[PDB]
């Protein structure tokens, strides 16, 4: 029994990895979308923001919770008016973080 | 170049994907119990047989 529990947590470890990647990339993908030239459309924008922020807490459950947040602006001179993940959205992890927010 | 705008979406089919684990927790404890409980019923029966 002891070993099965020891194996089980290892299974919990191995199973936790893919789901975090499975759920994490979904969030990361959602961050891809929220971070195009994303002058987000008011009504459905803040729903995009809130759902993404809402999902942060569910991510904090399994893994680190320390991410950096900001926001960016755009104009009718749409140019390449991109919205950033990097300093705007990045998690702290593993001792040194090298991560894309999307 | 870098100046962007968006449009709509489309559809092709329907889905139901694959992700099973927590259900295993109870299952594993079950069939071992299936071995034990059956064996218990039969073994005790076996005990009295010719007393």
């Amino acid at each position: 029994t002891l070993d099965k529990i020891q194996k089980k947590v290892n299974d919990d470890i191995k199973n936790t990895v893919d789901e975090i990647n499975k759920i994490g990339e979904e969030i990361a993908t959602i961050n891809k979308q929220i971070y195009g030239q994303e002058a987000l459309p008011t009504e459905h924008a803040n729903e995009l923001r809130d759902r993404r922020d809402e999902l942060e807490l569910t991510l904090s459950k399994l893994v680190s919770a320390v991410a950096s947040k900001n926001e960016i602006n755009q104009d009718n001179r749409l140019d390449t008016t991109i919205t950033d993940p990097g300093h705007q959205y990045n998690l702290s992890i593993e001792g040194f973080s090298i991560v894309d927010g999307i | 170049g870098g100046v962007q705008v968006g449009t709509g979406t489309a559809v092709e089919s329907i889905v139901r994907l694959h992700d099973e684990y927590s259900y295993y927790k109870l299952k594993g404890a079950s069939n071992q119990l299936e071995y034990t409980k059956y064996m218990a019923s039969t073994l005790q029966e076996i005990a009295q047989r010719f007393p």
